[PDB]
């Protein structure tokens, strides 16, 4: 296994810029989903010790994100690995 | 051990020493039967007592009985 | 003949005699509902 | 890096247990401190007495009680699994002085546990 | 390539074999010397692969026995469609859906069972029926007698064909291996011809019947003033009247202007608040959607022309570091085994079964469905069953498969070998996940039990004490309610209001509403989480152990199934394959038992019930589960004693069968531990002392009495076991729920 | 059935309706309802979510009793075989698991004998009948009295 | 208008497409260079992928 940690480089930056496409309107915004997820952390940041609520839809950009995130940096992997 | 024992009704049909899993019995020979062979339990510290011997003998009643008596690793058929 | 084996077979033959018996006791029944005593 | 032999034996070897230069005592020392520290959390928290004045009171002293059964079961265990006695931990000594290291390291974790939440309450 | 290629008159139609019972086998065909004989001709009957060891010869058998069983299916069916016509309140029904009972079975006057004959209305007298069969025929727009005649005669016709297909492709045109073997064009056809048309062909139905029938039942026409379908077809005006889209034809089809079917096709989610069914708009749109997918999907497999992927060499593609030689080796198996095709389809229809019984009460299909309380609880319930026994059949057949078809040469460092190679790593595992599961489950009931007997409370696990909120399930519940719009832009509403959203009622009572999930819904779904794999345990052990073990080392010559291999070894009784099924069998009922409760008691207490003109829930069991169910206490008392009144109480009444049922399913299941417990040496023995009166009075048979074999005595023990244990629940639930529902 | 007759027998006539006994005891379902049914209700209510009475120790015995009546039932049905190749993967395991790998048994664990499974699954058979019966039979008559 | 457009080129992209994606082209037609099999195949493909497509901008007001 090659390993190589720039597969985590370009997991960050591929998955990204790809959910940071403008989306139609609702619980998102139109931004997109990393521009919702990052703001999202910015304005729960600002409250360190009270967490988020179930009907925040912070869970829901955590969950897509990374469900998203962890698809392309597998898919990742297998590519450098085995050309 | 497990104890096997033959009977002279035996007719040395070697089926009770193909059916042994463990080796334990032997065809030796005999002036007993027109076989001119016994059925013979050498090796009983190798017994697990399957009596597939048993199962295997068709005289009736069975030539080939098998005691089932005190147990060991290799009676119980333990590999740890 | 060999079909007549087979309904001369255990099964076929207990349910016939079965069916037959069900239907003399239900037909019983029938007609002379409820009897408790002769 | 194996990953399944390399860091899994390369970790393990640094843990009390395993350390090569460690006394059984002090084998024991560090495997009870780690154990009485976090043993005291179910006690405190979930315990009869939680939402008492005795909540971390009968936290410690649940894991105190807890810690003498394992310490004992210890010496059980070594008493009659060792005929045999050397310095080695798997002997009669050696399994003695690791029990004596658990048990001081365990009450003391415990304590320590009980003084820090007691500190920063 | 893909080829039909048969042999010709293979088998003569001759009775000569029905008067020889046992022909089949060598070991049998000889005839009976004991008793065992007629127990051995009746087990051994469909097990093809023991009696020839030609593939061809069984491939043959199965695939005319196939014909077999959907002769009897479409025998079932018309009876059903018969006694629609004839015996049943159905056009009544039609004309009142919440007032009037489903009723399709009539007793005769004898011996005083007439009482049977229920008052259930529409001018007849007879059983309630919980099949559904009525919200189905009325989903499928029929409105009269003759329509579910010409069904039933149908179905005679179709079973006739069957048994003609049966006959024929045994006796007559028989098909070679290499046709079976076929299963890339097997599966185009399944996925395209079968499903694909099926629903094509089914969402015509939807659109040009049940459509429009349907819409006219809900708007309140009088089902007798309803136009016949046929109507609907040759007056298209008619059709335009209902679905404006029906005007411009099919010019927006073929032109992709398939907006203009809005009508006819939508996306609206939630119930009609007429029927408390799913829109059949949004079915016809579904089976529409459906079909074409299966039909592309049947384009995936290589047959005649080239194009399409060859399944050998998909599997052996599918190869990473991590699992040696992959998935090569199982287009062999697959292509070579009968026991593995039916290990994996088992799985799959089976695990499908169980979805369908979820997605049916919580997006209740049917019209009237929903509000028919009897009918929802008896499609879940009967749903799970048939789920439950599939998958432990799968257990069986891949065991079977390990222990008959296995060769190492094919399963060559594959997943399979690879599995085999770390059983003990597979099997530990599970074994602790097991242990974890139940101690941290069960535990906490019976934690419950003891805080709540000690007068603990505060120290529960509960909604009011120490809450285990399923937090995770809550937040995908809240994810389904803020989907229509937003996530599902087009949906109008949710899939279901057993998510969230409104309560949709179907006069004052309860069609579905949000089924919210607290400590008690925590707990019995780590019950659940136990059970399953538990269940997975036993008959994985049964599968990666069929073989051999450090016990047996060479079990597979001993065979899938055989009572033990003896007392030695500390003892070796239930080492089979078989015996893990057996085992299975017990776990699956305790799952699916507790599956089937935690249905029962949620919906009575949290779901069904009546909603008053004021507007406030007043449910069946009046939302006791949150604080009864923590507790096992809370499910002997508050759910089987109290739900158990309806059966017990009811002698003397319509109900009556029920008590009767309830009573006989007791003592089958009692009976069935006779043969658990008990070992065939004893009964043997007994038997001898029988045989001596007989022998005594010259009246012993020649057919020498023997016990039941030990497998048999586990079978008969099972089969009694399940069989009384079902129909116990059977009962307990029709009367409990046709008396409060 | 002795105990069940004696004690509904005695429950009727105590109660002064010797009629329900003499109308209910000619079937079964008459046993099932006025005699178990019916008597349950002062032991299962022993505790409930409202609170707890003196019969919460009977109505714990009876769900015990229960349990362990059940429990027997594996010793009973499942043998031996089953168990002892499940034992010899735990072996495994435990001789393959870091830390826990270096304590050792002195006994080599192996699965219950075949006759030892017929005398444990027997004795919680046993102890589960009389238990659950005690619990009943007190509870029952504590409750009506 | 749009639609047998996009359609001819969905279809000349799948027949351009499959001339590289088809395990072993027929190369014995005059222009195109696939058999009938492979033309059904691909001018399949090109439909799926037409009235997608049309459906995709239709839904998006952009045809
Ligand atoms: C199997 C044994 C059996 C026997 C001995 C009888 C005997 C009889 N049947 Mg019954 N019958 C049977 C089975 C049987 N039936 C079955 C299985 C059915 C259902 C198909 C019927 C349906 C039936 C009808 C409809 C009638 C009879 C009638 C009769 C009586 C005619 C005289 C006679 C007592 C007739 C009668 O006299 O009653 C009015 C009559 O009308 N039977
Ligand atoms: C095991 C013992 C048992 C006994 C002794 C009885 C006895 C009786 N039952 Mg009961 N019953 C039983 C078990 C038993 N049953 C079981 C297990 C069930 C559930 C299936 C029932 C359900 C049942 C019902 C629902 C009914 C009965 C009825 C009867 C009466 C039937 C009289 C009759 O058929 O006409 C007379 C029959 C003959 C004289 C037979 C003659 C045979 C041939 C033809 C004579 C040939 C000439 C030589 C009789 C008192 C009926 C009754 O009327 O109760 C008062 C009734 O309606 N039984
Ligand atoms: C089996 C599941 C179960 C669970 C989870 C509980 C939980 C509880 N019980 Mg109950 N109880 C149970 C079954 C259970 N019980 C049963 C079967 C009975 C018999 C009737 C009882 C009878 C009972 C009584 C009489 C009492 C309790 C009490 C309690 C509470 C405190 C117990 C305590 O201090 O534990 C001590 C716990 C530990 C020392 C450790 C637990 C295990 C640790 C956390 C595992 C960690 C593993 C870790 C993740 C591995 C990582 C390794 C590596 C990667 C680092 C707690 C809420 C008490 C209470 O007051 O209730 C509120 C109390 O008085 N229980
Ligand atoms: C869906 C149910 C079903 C189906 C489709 C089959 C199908 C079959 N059975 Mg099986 N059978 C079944 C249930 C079923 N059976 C049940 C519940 C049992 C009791 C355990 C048996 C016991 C059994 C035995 C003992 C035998 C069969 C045999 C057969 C085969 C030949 C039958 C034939 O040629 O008659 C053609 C059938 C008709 C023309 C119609 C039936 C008419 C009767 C009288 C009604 C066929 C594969 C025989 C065989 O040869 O298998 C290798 C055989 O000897 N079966
Ligand atoms: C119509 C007349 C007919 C005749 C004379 C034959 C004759 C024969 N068939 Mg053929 N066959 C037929 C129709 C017929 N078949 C049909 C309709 C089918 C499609 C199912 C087949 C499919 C078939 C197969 C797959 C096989 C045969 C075989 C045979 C031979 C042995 C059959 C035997 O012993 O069955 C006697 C068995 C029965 C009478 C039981 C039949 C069970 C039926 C199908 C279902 C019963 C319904 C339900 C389960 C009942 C439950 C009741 C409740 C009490 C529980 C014999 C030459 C076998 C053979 O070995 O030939 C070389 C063989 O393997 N047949
Ligand atoms: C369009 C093609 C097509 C269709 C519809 C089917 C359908 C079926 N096959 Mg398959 N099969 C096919 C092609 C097809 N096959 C091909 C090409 C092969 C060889 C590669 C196979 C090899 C095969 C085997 C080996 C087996 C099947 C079996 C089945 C049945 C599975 C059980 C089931 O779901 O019952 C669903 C039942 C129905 C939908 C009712 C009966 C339908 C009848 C048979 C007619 C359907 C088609 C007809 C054109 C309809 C006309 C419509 C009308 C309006 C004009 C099912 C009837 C199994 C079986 O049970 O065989 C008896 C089975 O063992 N098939
Ligand atoms: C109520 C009846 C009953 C109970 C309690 C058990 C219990 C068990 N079965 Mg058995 N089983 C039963 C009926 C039962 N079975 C029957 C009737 C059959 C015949 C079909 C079987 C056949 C069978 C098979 C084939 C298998 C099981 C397995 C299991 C184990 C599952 C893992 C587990 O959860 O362990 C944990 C224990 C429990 C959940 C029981 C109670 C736990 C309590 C509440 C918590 C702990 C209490 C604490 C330690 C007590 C201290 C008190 C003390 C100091 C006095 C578990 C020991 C499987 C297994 O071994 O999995 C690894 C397995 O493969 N059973
Ligand atoms: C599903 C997640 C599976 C993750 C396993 C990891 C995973 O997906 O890895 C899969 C990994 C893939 O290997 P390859 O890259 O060689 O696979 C190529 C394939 O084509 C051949 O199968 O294979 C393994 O390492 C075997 C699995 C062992 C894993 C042991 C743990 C198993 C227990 C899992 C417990 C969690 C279950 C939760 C269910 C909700
Ligand atoms: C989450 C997570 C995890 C886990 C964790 C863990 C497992 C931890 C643990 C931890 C611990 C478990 C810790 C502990 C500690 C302890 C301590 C810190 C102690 C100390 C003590 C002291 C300080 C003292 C003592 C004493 C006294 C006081 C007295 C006398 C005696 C003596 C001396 C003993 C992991 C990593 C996997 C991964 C990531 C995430
Ligand atoms: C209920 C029931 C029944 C009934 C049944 C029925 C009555 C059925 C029907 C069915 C049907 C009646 C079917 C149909 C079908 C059809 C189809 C499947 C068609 C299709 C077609 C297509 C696919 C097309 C194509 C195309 C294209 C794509 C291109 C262009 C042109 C066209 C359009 C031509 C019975 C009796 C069995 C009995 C049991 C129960
Ligand atoms: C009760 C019991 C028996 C005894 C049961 C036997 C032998 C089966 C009884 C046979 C029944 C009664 C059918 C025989 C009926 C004849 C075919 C005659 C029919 C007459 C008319 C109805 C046609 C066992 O043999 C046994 C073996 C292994 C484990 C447990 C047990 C077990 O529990
Ligand atoms: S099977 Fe019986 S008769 Fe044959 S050799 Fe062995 S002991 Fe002798
Ligand atoms: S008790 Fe029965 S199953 Fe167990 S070893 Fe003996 S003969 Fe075999």
């Amino acid at each position: 296994y090659p390993l190589n940690p720039a597969v985590i480089l370009i997991a960050i930056i591929g998955w990204s810029a790809a959910a940071a496409v403008p989306s139609n309107i609702p619980v998102l915004g139109g931004t997109g989903l990393t521009q919702a997820f990052l703001a999202s952390i910015q304005r729960l940041l600002a409250q360190y010790p009270t967490g988020p609520k179930l009907d925040d839809p912070f869970w829901f950009y955590l969950v897509v994100y990374h469900v998203g995130l962890f698809a392309l940096l597998i898919f990742g992997q297998i590519g450098y690995a085995g050309y | 051990a497990h104890t096997v024992k033959i009977y002279d009704n035996c007719i040395g049909c070697t089926q009770c020493v193909r059916a042994c899993p463990l080796d334990v019995l032997e065809m030796v020979p005999w002036d007993g039967c027109k076989a001119g062979q016994m059925a013979s339990a050498p090796r009983t510290e190798d017994c697990v007592g399957c009596k597939r011997c048993e199962t295997a003998c068709p005289t009736d009643f069975l030539s080939i009985r098998v005691y089932l008596g005190g147990e060991t690793t290799r009676s119980m058929g333990l590999a740890y | 003949m060999n079909l007549k084996k087979y309904l001369s077979t255990a099964p076929v033959v207990a349910t016939l005699w079965l069916f037959l018996t069900a239907g003399i006791l239900i037909e019983l029944n029938r007609f002379y509902p409820d009897s408790l005593f002769y | 890096p194996i990953n399944s032999s390399s860091l899994t034996r390369g970790y393990l070897a640094q843990l009390p247990i395993y350390r090569s230069g460690l006394s059984p005592f002090l084998r024991g020392l560090e495997i009870g401190m780690a154990h009485g520290y976090f043993l005291i959390g179910p006690f405190v928290e979930l315990g009869p007495l939680r939402n008492t004045e005795m909540k971390y009171l009968a936290g410690l002293l649940s894991a105190v009680g807890l810690v003498v059964i394992l310490t004992l079961g210890m010496l059980l265990y070594g008493y009659v699994s060792f005929t045999n006695d050397s310095q080695d931990v798997e002997s009669l000594e050696g399994w003695r002085q690791l029990a004596s290291g658990f048990l001081l390291g365990a009450v003391g974790g415990a304590g320590f546990a009980y003084l820090l939440i007691y500190s920063f309450i | 390539k893909v080829k039909v290629v048969v042999d010709r008159d293979v088998v003569a139609t001759s009775f000569e074999k029905w008067a020889k019972p046992g022909h089949f086998s060598r070991s049998l065909a000889k005839g009976p010397k004991t008793t065992t004989w007629i127990w051995n001709l009746h087990a051994d009957a469909h097990d093809f692969d023991s009696h020839t060891s030609s593939l061809e010869e069984v491939s043959r058998k199965i695939f005319s026995a196939h014909f077999g069983q959907l002769a009897i299916i479409f025998i079932w069916l018309s009876g059903m469609y018969f006694h629609g016509a004839r015996f049943s309140n159905y056009v009544a029904w039609l004309s009142n859906p919440t007032g009037i009972k489903p009723s399709a079975q009539v007793v005769w006057p004898i011996v005083g069972q007439q009482i049977l004959n229920a008052d259930v209305g529409g001018g007849i007298q007879g059983i309630q029926i919980t099949s559904g069969l009525f919200q189905l025929w009325r989903a499928s727009g029929i409105v009269n007698e003759l329509q579910l005649y010409v069904t039933a005669i149908g179905g005679l016709v179709m079973a006739g064909l069957m048994m003609f297909a049966g006959w024929f492709h045994y006796h007559k045109a028989a098909p070679k291996l290499e046709w079976f073997q076929n299963v890339e064009s097997m599966l185009n056809h399944h996925l395209a011809g079968l499903l694909g048309l099926g629903s094509l062909s089914w969402a015509g139905h939807q659109i040009h019947v049940s459509l429009p029938v349907n819409k006219l039942l809900d708007a309140g026409v009088a089902p007798s003033s309803i136009p016949l379908p046929h109507e609907f077809i040759l007056n298209r005006n008619l059709m335009a009247e209902l679905y404006p889209s029906f005007q411009q034809g099919l010019a927006p089809f073929f032109t992709l202007n398939w907006k203009q079917y809005s009508d006819i096709l939508t996306f609206k989610g939630g119930l009609s608040p007429v029927t408390g069914g799913l829109w059949l708009t949004d079915v016809a749109h579904h089976h529409l959607a459906i079909a074409v997918l299966f039909i592309v999907a049947g384009h995936m497999y290589r047959t005649n022309w080239g194009i399409g992927h060859s399944m050998k060499q998909l599997l052996e593609a599918h190869k990473g570091p991590l699992t040696g030689e992959g998935h090569k080796g199982l287009y062999e198996v697959l292509t070579t085994s009968w026991h593995a095709n039916l290990a994996i389809n088992l799985a799959m229809l089976g695990s499908l079964s169980i979805i369908v019984a979820h997605h049916m009460y919580s997006m209740p299909p049917y019209p009237y469905l929903a509000t028919d309380y009897p009918t929802q609880l008896s499609l879940f319930t009967h749903h799970m069953w048939i789920g439950g026994f599939c998958i432990v059949g799968a257990g069986a057949h891949a065991a079977i498969y390990m222990v008959r078809d296995y060769s190492p040469t094919v399963n060559y460092n594959n997943v399979l070998d690879r599995m085999i190679r770390h059983r003990d790593a597979i099997i530990s595992h599970l074994n602790w996940v097991c242990i974890f599961l139940g101690t941290h489950s069960f535990g906490l009931y019976i934690h419950n039990d003891t805080m709540r007997a000690l007068g603990r409370a505060q120290d529960m696990f509960s909604d009011t004490a120490i809450q285990l909120q399923p937090v995770l399930a809550q937040w995908i519940q809240q994810i389904h309610t803020l989907a229509p719009g937003n996530t599902a832009v087009n949906a109008l509403a949710t899939a279901s209001y057993a998510f969230g959203a409104d309560t949709v009622t179907v006069g004052s009572k309860i069609a579905m509403m949000p089924i919210k999930l607290g400590t008690a819904d925590f707990m019995v779904h780590h019950i659940h989480a136990f059970t399953i794999h538990v269940t997975v345990l036993i008959l994985l052990k049964g599968v990666l152990f069929a073989r051999n073990s450090r016990l047996i080392p060479d079990k597979a010559n001993l065979g899938f199934r055989f009572p033990c291999d003896g007392p030695g070894r500390g003892g070796t009784c239930q080492v089979s394959a078989w015996d893990h099924v057996f085992l299975g069998l017990f776990w699956m009922y305790n799952a699916l038992s507790v599956v089937i409760f935690h249905f029962s008691w949620k919906m009575q207490s949290d779901v069904w019930g009546t909603v008053s003109s004021n507007g406030t829930v007043s449910h069946i069991t009046g939302g006791n589960f949150a604080q009864s169910a923590i507790t096992i206490n809370g499910w002997l008392r508050d759910f089987l004693w109290a739900q158990a009144s309806q059966v017990i109480q009811s002698y003397g009444s319509s109900l009556s069968a029920y008590g009767l049922m309830f009573l006989g399913a007791h003592f089958v299941w009692a009976f069935s531990l006779m043969f658990l417990f008990s070992g065939r040496g004893y009964w043997q023995e007994l038997i001898e002392s029988i045989v001596w009166a007989h022998n005594k009075l010259k009246v012993a048979p020649s057919i020498a009495p023997r016990a039941l074999s030990i497998t048999q005595g586990r079978a008969v023990g099972v089969a009694h076991y399940l069989l009384g244990g079902i129909a116990t629940t059977w009962a307990f639930f029709l009367a409990r729920i046709i008396s409060v529902g | 059935w002795i105990t069940f007759y004696w004690h509904w027998k005695h429950l009727s006539l105590w109660q002064g309706n010797v009629a329900q006994f003499n109308e209910s005891s000619t079937y079964l379902m008459g046993w099932l309802r006025d005699y178990l049914w019916l008597n349950s209700s002062p032991l299962i209510n022993g505790y409930n979510p409202y609170g707890m009475n003196s019969l919460s120790v009977w109505a714990w015995m009876f769900l015990f009793a229960h349990l362990v009546w059940a429990t027997g039932f594996m010793f009973l049905i499942s043998w031996r075989g089953y168990w002892q190749e499940l034992i010899e993967t735990l072996a495994w395991a435990h001789e393959r698991t870091p830390l826990a790998n270096l304590i050792k048994w002195k006994d080599k664990p192996v699965a219950l004998s075949i006759v030892q499974a017929r005398l444990v699954g027997l004795v919680h058979f046993t102890v589960g009948y009389i238990l659950t019966y005690a619990a009943f039979v007190i509870a029952s008559t504590a409750g009506k009295f | 208008s749009s639609i047998p457009v996009i359609m001819v080129i969905s279809n000349l992209l799948a027949l351009a497409i499959g001339r590289y994606a088809i395990q072993n082209p027929s190369n014995e037609t005059p222009i195109i260079g696939l058999n009938l099999a492979q033309l059904v195949a691909t001018t399949s493909f090109g439909h799926i992928i037409g009235v997608a497509t049309i459906l995709g901008l239709s839904n998006m007001g952009i045809i």
